[PDB]
């Protein structure tokens, strides 16, 4: 059983597995309880009894989330002792949660994944959720990732970052968050998936067309794009890309590993009726100019290559008519070093959506990856913003007093100048 | 569970305790006697923050009452939700610092401070986990300004780790009530740059014209000040004691609104400002809400900040509202008031929507601000400390009491400091 | 030839004088003999382009393909196989000056184990800079003894540790506080030290050696501060005048990063003195308006020896290893960047009795 | 014999850095011993405050106590039983400077009967500046010899009485003028002078000698000529080494100041403008206000070495001079 395990840490992600595995349920037909009235054995550990518990560890520095899933109707299916609490979060400070408080947290971590590891048959890899501005999401999370990379790292860890979002930074300090968790990340992270909540609002004004939509109903796209991402493995399809070749197939190189998500049937249900939801259409819709999940210029960026995770009453006939149009497309442009990554990870599992969810239920569905040189603009941004508040050392009294060095900011700063020569030099 | 406690000096300290208190009993629906009658359970979510359960429903408010006049406290006992407290807590003196700094910091102030700080760390040590403290006072009176400082000395050099976010009512600039407030204030404030990490600008007379003109009020009673302070006082913290989507702490903006450690000195504020039937003339949504709450008229102090640049802004947004409209919002006023904005540091502002909103109340906001615009504060307090320093003006009573004018010139040196600082970094 | 070995040693001569007469920041990088133990564990690669350039080549395998050429130009670099006699020999210079009734303020910026104490305390091995000074100010006394000046040594002995103050003199649990002084607004001074007026040197040696117990007593002696304040007062009863000059010796604590084995509040502490010190010195270096002196304890406490009239030096000790090469390299970014830094310009002490 | 002199050649460069850091400009005061024909002359009550300053006081009772403090400081201070060598123990470095390629300022001010004279000629018993300075030139010419350097000395004489340049070398009396050098926009010189080649040291005393013959001095007879006129003696140096080019062009100025007593001082009052003007590092210096100024323009900048004596008389009835003297020293030392 290609049993794999995901963990959750951060106000974000939290709540993002809670929405993600409320469509895992859906999918499998098992109740907040853990009885389903097969494809939960990778995910959802069917135990002696009919409960079958999701392989989520849930641990934030801050108890509120894990008192808020606790008091969620998925406080069966989320083990209380895999809902791992704490006192203070982690301020919005990377050190705080690296050094002082996420330090000591990530062993109590370590043995609920290790013990999940070893009731699970084969580990695949881990599904961490989190944010890069987010103070756990970039400290605890960082130390977290590259701790697994130190008890395993074999394992595809699929991190999945939410990318900051620049027009307005919940955290004034999220650049040197994002750039600290990256400094202790990009080195151990095997493909680590992204997603800007910026798009997801675009995508909720162009496609779901949502005047008010919370982020619960961020968190809904965010299920549907991970539900579409692992179909693969839990339910059988024509082609089964599963994390070990997500890995292959997004991250071409060892630093390269950012792809942005893309869900192709993000349309409101009213759009739904507009559309005929033409797996040609649907093709173009998951590559669209502005699908892509990070607040990126996917037509100015060279794919390395992009993952499309088709499901539903698909076959990959259609796909490859439909891709082939794609790739003679000028505005869709690939890195030159493989401008024919177009591999898809064609499923024949129609996508379910919760009760209510905002996404209309589609017949088919394809959860687009395209690995591009358009986030390295997104990097450098994130860079520069760092830089300058590095520059006249802001907030950097508050990191260096818990566990950071100055050193090792400039050590930051060059990885990531680095890291968009790398993507450059993928692109040429 | 990182609880917090609370101390109050000064009959101003005292007073807007007073009304603080029953604003957070009002907020979880507890009864004056101390037993609990309201409704939503989730009152009893993080109850533990603030009211210590005592025995059968009787929760102890965590609360250190100090003066040196028993008169205050007397009416406590006589007002409603005095007898509340655990009446160990009432430790006060007997004499009085009659408004002389010196007094309550080395008379009848220093014998108290060493009276009472053994009850609060007992306190202490009877909580689990520990934030900060609470200094509710102000600088209008020698007794509340003295024996805060003698005690902030003490919780500083013991709890040194913990965030004093103690609420301090700054001297009026036109009303200058205490003759010697320009000495006090300044040897207050010396120490407290020294030690404390967050201050605040309240002015009676702003407030004064904030009732009369934006709340339509003709009586302004000091009931209606120490509402007002204590009401934006909840709404610092409802993010730590209460859920919400996104949920932020005392740490959070501890460590968000300094970029600088002596620059640690903010202008709170709230909204909506409605007036007693002021309901019709407008409709109440939080894009009308968020207009009126960055303005001038809903400032907090004199401080205007068409003197001043917002540094940093903390708006919490008690209640429930759109992420993407504050965006949008903070977007458009930061292109109005680039002028009035800090150029060298973007991308400020630290949303932390909470969702329960206040009582009777279904939107709401607590606007924080580290605007250069107290310089010229700071500046008025230093020509008010010199002019009454040319000539010694009624030194008499604190040079007597064993002091020196060593400290006062020191003191008013910090404080052209701190104007060096605002200016400094108001202009690069 | 002997006119060639005057004129050499007349040139080496105005090499001290440049050095200390143009500075104003004499920034001096001495690489220790490094540990036999810890260069088999692993090592890296140093070339000296002149006596006062080092270039830490390093280059292996990250420094491979991320860094280049580490020549970084100083004052003066010290050999592994340097003495203390070769780095004091540029120290008395400074310490004449201070006689003559200037503030002289020294900092040893270094890592654990880069040999601090080996320049300062000397290390029970041979001497260091202090007994040398220390010899070296008595000769120079009891010299102006015989050109008829009078002076007095006073002694304090300060530790900072997590932000709070602490007496190495008495053991006794007392609040320091750092305020200027009442006749001048630039000296400042520290309420309830343990001042004592040293008689002699023998006196200087015991209260030294007691100091150094207590300060082994209070690893925490890597990761604390330790500040030395030696004030001489020099009365000339024929000039009626009197020359007030200050010795500052500061034995700053390991500058690295947290990494795993470090304790929280005692990094924190240290994060407070270097990220304030780099802070300043970078609005110094940008001309800024305004310098906040009066962030940290720490440079509030030297604001004299940083902003005032006094003449400062620093002693970047630095382990030559490819672990530490990092840490290091930022090291001497860091002692470049003050090497470029401006002191305010000191001012000789005269004060006649007529009056 | 290469090293020695190269190990020379490295020592006086960094000599001259030193004397750049240092910021030259330093100002001296030098005290005239009483003659035998001023025995019973008024004296001045002179208390030495160490020697880097001094101060003056008058003997009337009713007047000491009505000008407060008279104290001012200097680099050196000389007194009457100085000797000519002391004095020039300190010209020797400035010297080596202009031997390196630095052009060298030598002034000497006061009073008239100050001793500004014998302060830079001297008399034949105890001769002053100009004859130590030529004969460690020479022998520095000497010693460069043994390392290739060929060192050339062009001596140039003039006089500056009333704005107008004149020639202490010829008779024939001409129009100079004050011109910017072609190959050097700084550089100056100026133009139909006498620019004798100094072969030895006689060759430059006996040109010194006729100098000084055909200046016809008067500072004595009648107060007229000598007295309110600016000896100016130029000595350039241009050495060019073989197979090594790199050519050091320096210059020595040793200029005799007029008389600064009370009645020309439009050179005077503009070099003491110019030289204040340079201690403050003022952007603008006005060099072309006067001739005296112009022509030490090149002589005057950063790199440039400027040297002042402020001779004063110790007299009662030069007290109020003497008192302006030490002012416009102490306007250097603060
Ligand atoms: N999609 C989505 N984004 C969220 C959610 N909650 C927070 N975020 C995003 O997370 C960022 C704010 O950081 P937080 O997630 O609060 O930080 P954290 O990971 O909890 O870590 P701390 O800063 O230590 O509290 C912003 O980009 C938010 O938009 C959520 O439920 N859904
Ligand atoms: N906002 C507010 N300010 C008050 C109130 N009562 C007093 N003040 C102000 O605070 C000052 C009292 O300072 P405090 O330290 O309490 O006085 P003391 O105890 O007599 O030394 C007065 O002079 C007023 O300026 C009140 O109820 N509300
Ligand atoms: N020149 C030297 N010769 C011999 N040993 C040295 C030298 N310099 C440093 N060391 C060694 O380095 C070690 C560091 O000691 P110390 O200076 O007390 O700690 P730190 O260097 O962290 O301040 C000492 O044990 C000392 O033996
Ligand atoms: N150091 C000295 N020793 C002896 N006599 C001196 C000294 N200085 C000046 N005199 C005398 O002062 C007289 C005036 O000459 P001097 O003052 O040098 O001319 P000037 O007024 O041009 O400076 C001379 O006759 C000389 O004898
Ligand atoms: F090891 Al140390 F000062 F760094 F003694
Ligand atoms: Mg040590
Ligand atoms: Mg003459």
């Amino acid at each position: 059983m290609r049993e794999c395990i995901s963990i959750h840490v951060g106000q974000a992600g939290v709540q993002i597995g809670n929405a993600c595995w409320e469509l895992y349920c859906l999918e499998h037909g098992i109740q907040p309880d853990g009885q389903m009235p097969d494809s939960f054995n990778t995910f959802f550990s069917e135990t002696g009894a009919g409960k079958h518990v999701p392989r989520a560890v849930f641990v934030d520095l801050e108890p509120t989330v894990i008192d808020e899933v606790r008091t969620g109707t998925y406080r069966q299916l989320f083990h209380p002792e895999q809902l791992i609490t704490g006192k203070e979060d982690a301020a919005n400070n990377y050190a705080r949660g690296h050094y002082t408080i996420g330090k000591e947290i990530i062993d109590l971590v370590l043995d609920r994944i290790r013990k999940l590891a070893d009731q699970c048959t084969g580990l695949q890899g881990f599904l961490v959720f989190h944010s890069f501005g987010g103070g756990t999401g970039s400290g605890f999370t960082s130390l977290l990732m590259e701790r697994l990379s130190v008890d395993y790292g074999k394992k595809s860890k699929l991190e999945f970052s939410i990318y900051p979002a620049p027009q307005v930074s919940t955290a004034v300090v999220e650049p040197y968050n994002s750039i600290l968790t990256t400094h202790t990340t990009l080195e151990h992270s095997d493909c680590a998936f992204m997603v800007d909540n910026e798009a997801i609002y675009d995508i909720c004004r162009r496609n779901l067309d949502i005047e008010r939509p919370t982020y619960t109903n961020l968190n809904r796209l965010i299920s549907q794009i991970v539900s579409s991402i692992t179909a693969s493995l839990r339910f059988d399809g024509a082609l089964n890309v599963d994390l070990t070749e997500f890995q292959t197939n997004l991250v071409p190189y060892p630093r390269i590993h950012f792809p942005l998500a893309t869900y192709a049937p993000v349309i409101s249900a009213e759009k739904a009726y507009h559309e005929q939801l033409s797996v040609a259409e649907i093709t173009n819709a998951c590559f669209e100019p502005a699908n892509q999940m990070v607040k990126c210029d996917p037509r100015h960026g060279k794919y390395m290559a992009c993952c499309l995770l088709y499901r539903g009453d698909v076959v990959p006939k259609d796909v490859n008519a439909a891709i082939a149009t794609i790739k003679t497309k000028r505005s869709i442009q690939f890195v030159d070093w493989c401008p024919t990554g177009f591999k898809v990870g064609i499923n024949y599992q129609p996508p379910t959506v919760v009760p209510g969810g905002d996404l209309a239920k589609v017949q088919r569905a394809v959860c687009m990856l395209s690995n591009t040189t358009a986030i390295a603009e997104a990097w450098a941004r994130l860079d520069h913003k760092f830089d300058l508040m590095y520059a006249k050392r802001a907030f950097v009294h508050w990191y260096v007093g818990e566990g950071m060095e100055e050193g090792e900011f400039s050590e930051a700063r060059e990885d990531m100048a680095a890291l968009e020569k790398d993507y450059e030099e993928v692109g040429v | 569970m990182r609880e917090i406690v609370h101390i109050q000096a000064g009959q101003c300290g005292n007073q807007i305790g007073a009304k603080f208190w029953e604003v957070i009993s009002d907020e979880h629906g507890i009864d004056p006697t101390g037993t609990y009658h309201g409704d939503s359970d989730l009152q009893l979510d993080r109850i533990s923050v603030y009211y210590n359960e005592a025995t059968g429903g009787k929760y102890v408010p965590r609360a250190i009452l100090v003066d040196l006049e028993p008169g205050t406290m007397d009416s406590v006992r006589s007002g409603p939700f005095g007898q509340i407290f655990r009446p160990d807590n009432f430790v006060f003196g007997q004499s009085g610092a009659g408004n002389n700094w010196a007094k309550g910091h080395y008379t009848e102030g220093a014998e108290l401070v060493d009276s009472v700080l053994d009850v609060v760390r007992k306190e202490a040590e009877s909580c689990d986990c520990l934030q900060g403290f609470q200094l509710t006072h102000s600088l209008g009176g020698g007794t509340g300004s003295g024996m805060g400082t003698l005690l902030i000395s003490k919780i500083r050099e013991e709890y040194p780790d913990r965030i004093m976010n103690t609420f301090s009512v700054v001297p009026s600039p036109k009303v200058s009530d205490t003759v010697v407030e320009p000495y006090n204030a300044t040897l207050s404030v010396h120490q407290l740059v020294e030690n404390t990490d967050e201050t605040y600008c309240i002015d009676n007379e702003a407030l004064y014209d904030i009732c009369f003109r934006t709340l339509k009020l003709t009586t302004p009673t000091y009931g209606d000040l120490n509402h007002l302070v204590s009401a934006t006082m909840s709404g610092v913290t409802t993010c730590l004691r209460f859920p919400g989507q996104l949920n932020a702490d005392l740490r959070k903006l501890a460590v968000n609104m300094v970029p600088f450690p002596r620059l640690h000195f903010f202008m709170p504020g709230f909204a909506p400002l409605t007036s007693r039937g002021s309901q019709q003339y407008r409709a109440l949504t939080v894009p009308e809400l968020t207009q009126q709450v960055f303005d001038a008229k809903n400032m907090m102090a004199a401080c205007d900040p068409r003197h001043g640049r917002y540094l940093t802004v903390a708006a919490v947004f008690r209640g429930r509202m759109s992420m993407k409209e504050v965006d949008e919002q903070m977007l458009n006023v930061q292109n109005k008031n680039s002028s009035y904005f800090v150029e060298w540091i973007p991308n400020n502002v630290k949303t932390a929507v909470c969702d329960i909103p206040p009582r009777g109340l279904k939107m709401a906001v607590t606007f924080i601000g580290n605007s250069t615009a107290i310089q010229e504060l700071f500046k008025r307090i230093s020509e008010q400390f010199t002019a009454m320093f040319r000539r010694k003006a009624f030194l008499h009573w604190y040079t007597g009491e064993g002091m020196d004018e060593m400290e006062f010139t020191e003191a008013e040196s910090n404080m052209n400091d701190l104007v060096s600082e605002y200016q400094q970094y108001q202009d690069a | 030839k002997e006119q060639l070995f005057q004129s050499n040693m007349e040139r080496k001569e105005l090499h001290n004088t440049v050095m200390d007469l143009r500075g104003n920041i004499r920034v001096f990088c001495r690489i220790r003999p490094p540990l036999e133990s810890e260069e088999n564990r692993m090592c890296c690669t140093w070339t000296y382009h002149d006596e006062s350039t080092v270039e830490l080549q390093s280059i292996d395998a990250q420094a491979k393909s991320k860094m280049g050429q580490q020549i970084f130009s100083f004052d003066q670099v010290f050999h592994p196989l340097s003495s203390q006699s070769d780095i004091f020999e540029m120290v008395s210079p400074l310490i004449q000056s201070a006689l003559d009734g200037y503030n002289i303020c020294i900092f040893a910026y270094g890592q654990t184990g880069s040999g601090k104490t080996y320049t300062m305390d000397g290390v029970p091995e041979s001497v260091g800079v202090i007994p040398r000074t220390v010899d070296l100010l008595f000769d120079s006394i009891r010299g102006y003894r015989n050109l008829g000046w009078e002076y007095e040594i006073k002694a304090t002995f300060l530790e900072i540790k997590n932000e709070v103050l602490y007496d190495l003199l008495s053991n006794e649990q007392k609040d320091m506080e750092i305020r200027m002084a009442k006749n001048n607004k630039n000296d400042i001074y520290v309420s309830n030290i343990t001042e004592e007026t040293v008689l002699d040197p023998n006196h200087l040696r015991h209260l030294m050696h007691t100091a150094k117990m207590n300060r082994a007593t209070a690893e925490r002696s890597s990761r604390s501060h330790a500040v030395t304040k030696l004030e001489l007062i020099g009365r000339h009863a024929e000039k009626q005048e009197i020359s007030v000059g200050s010795i500052n010796l500061v034995d700053l604590a390991g500058s690295e990063s947290p990494k795993t084995s470090t304790r929280m509040t005692e990094t924190k502490n240290i994060n407070r003195s270097l990220s304030e010190l780099t802070n300043v010195i970078l609005a110094l270096l940008q001309k800024q308006d305004h310098i906040p002196y009066r962030n940290s304890k720490l440079t509030h406490l030297l604001m004299p020896s940083l902003g005032g009239n006094s003449k400062t030096l620093m002693f970047i000790n630095v382990s030559p290893f490819q672990d530490c090469f990092q840490e290091s390299v930022k090291s001497l970014r860091f002692a470049a960047s003050v090497n470029s830094c401006k002191m305010t310009k000191a001012k000789r002490n005269r004060y006649l009795n007529n009056s």
